């Protein structure tokens, strides 16, 4: 039907006239934008051999190309339908191929392998012990050809993505500086690919995030927090904000950069995901020493996220919060008040009738630190009362408060009941 | 400490 026996003749004709018309014919069967008839090519048990075979063919390159296009199609469908292509053996022909005298023919090997690595950790890992880099990475080299260097960093991507479990970070920590220099480049997509690679590579404990530190890219990342393209601020966004969620030292590298003057125009972007990620990136800034928060308050943030937090979704309202409940976990006693006289106190208490029963304990500790605050500096008795509750009460606060005692959670029932009678 | 933590295929076409 699908596959006439002509093709499968020509296919497994010695005349390599024959070959390449069978080979062509399943290259344009498999490239048809529903959905191309991958079982069925599959099914025919001595195909995909015979096509990792003509791979070898370094006498002819149109032939390579034809058979190496056929089988990243094949590769760009389930995971079943990869593994036919992983144990015929295809993946150390493509690496081996990478260092080819056809520029079409290397192309389309790493964009198999990109496929390939795009699979799952065990294809990535397989892929990344057939030492795939040493050659990708040389592919940088000639900065002659375009499409060829994004197939590269997205190749190089897919290497680097995966949490559950993540990479052998020694076996890919090698390109991180030709990242490094890849970030000044024109194109976005390969400023898109480049940022997502950093991003993966950043997502792990400190060290890490100190190595693509060592590696010199955050004034990059940051700067290019203002691209017009999002394809490139979402993943810059998103590797800023794995590198701020180390210790003061490294996050202070971030701050160096002047990052917290474009994060406060990414907090007014169209896009709620960048909004959001912004709003945790602060947040994780905010958790840290009080130069830190005070730098955030310095570039006049605290009022883009108590706007934020009144009118923007609830998924982004939950990492707001816990910015400034960060700010006054962790703040000098001017600069929580510097927080209470923007009115951070009304958002806070309307968290509490949300269903999200963590963030109702964010706003409870929030609300507790500026209690706290408040009757220490009632301990210094000039006035007996605490000021801020009588604030907290102008906001029908602890009207919610007492309300929170007929919660379900024992948490928050029981630290409402502290609260009300510590300072009620 | 108080820091929270974050929370592929191309198919190739002439046409």
């Amino acid at each position: 039907g699908v596959i006439t026996s002509d093709m499968i003749e020509m296919i497994f004709s010695k005349s390599p006239e024959q070959q390449l018309s069978a080979t062509q014919k399943f290259r344009k069967l498999l490239s048809k934008e529903p959905n191309p008839p991958i079982d069925e090519v599959i099914s025919t048990p001595g195909v995909v051999a015979r096509f990792v075979e003509f791979l070898k063919r370094k006498e002819n390159c149109t032939l390579q190309f034809e058979s190496a296009w056929v089988l990243t199609n094949i590769a760009s469908g389930n995971s079943l339908q990869t593994r036919i292509v992983i144990q015929a053996g295809a993946v150390p022909i493509f690496i081996e191929l990478l260092s080819s005298e056809f520029e079409d023919v290397q192309e389309q090997a790493v964009w198999a392998l990109g496929n390939i690595a795009g699979d799952s950790t065990m294809c990535r890992d397989y892929v990344l012990d057939c030492n795939i880099l040493p050659p990708l990475l040389q592919l940088f080299s000639k900065q002659n050809r375009l499409t060829m260097t994004r197939n590269a960093v997205w190749a190089l991507s897919n290497l680097c993505r995966g949490k559950s479990p993540p990479p052998e970070f020694a076996k890919v920590s090698p390109c991180l500086n030709v990242l490094s220099w890849l970030l000044f480049v024109s194109d976005t997509d390969v400023l898109a690919d480049a940022c997502w690679a950093l991003s993966y590579l950043s997502d792990g404990p400190n060290d890490k995030i100190q190595a693509v530190i060592d590696a010199g890219v955050c004034r990059r990342l940051v700067e290019l927090l203002m691209h017009n393209d999002y394809k490139v601020v979402s993943p810059a966004l998103r590797a800023v904000g794995n590198i701020v969620t180390g210790d003061d030292i490294q996050t202070q590298v971030i701050l160096n950069c002047s990052a917290l003057q474009s994060l406060l125009h990414l907090l007014s972007s169209p896009k709620e995901s960048i909004k959001k990620e912004a709003c945790w990136t602060i947040s994780n800034i905010t958790a840290g020493n009080r130069a830190q928060i005070q730098t955030v308050i310095d570039a006049n943030i605290f009022p883009a996220l108590i706007s934020i937090l009144q009118t923007a979704e609830f998924r982004t309202r939950k990492e707001a919060a816990w910015a400034i409940t960060n700010a006054t976990s962790g703040g000098s006693a001017e600069q929580i008040k510097y927080l209470v006289e923007l009115g951070c106190i009304k958002p806070l208490c309307d968290l509490l009738t949300v269903m999200d029963s963590k963030i109702v304990q964010v706003a409870l500790n929030g609300l507790e630190n500026i209690l706290r605050l408040g009757e220490q500096e009632a301990k210094r008795n000039g006035t007996g009362i605490n000021p801020y509750c009588a604030l907290i009460e102008e906001a029908y606060g602890l009207d919610k408060i007492e309300f929170l005692q007929s919660h379900e959670n024992q948490e928050i029932y029981q630290k409402a009941f502290d609260l009300i009678e510590h300072y009620f | 400490r108080v820091k929270r933590p974050m929370n592929r295929r191309k198919t190739k076409t002439l046409m």
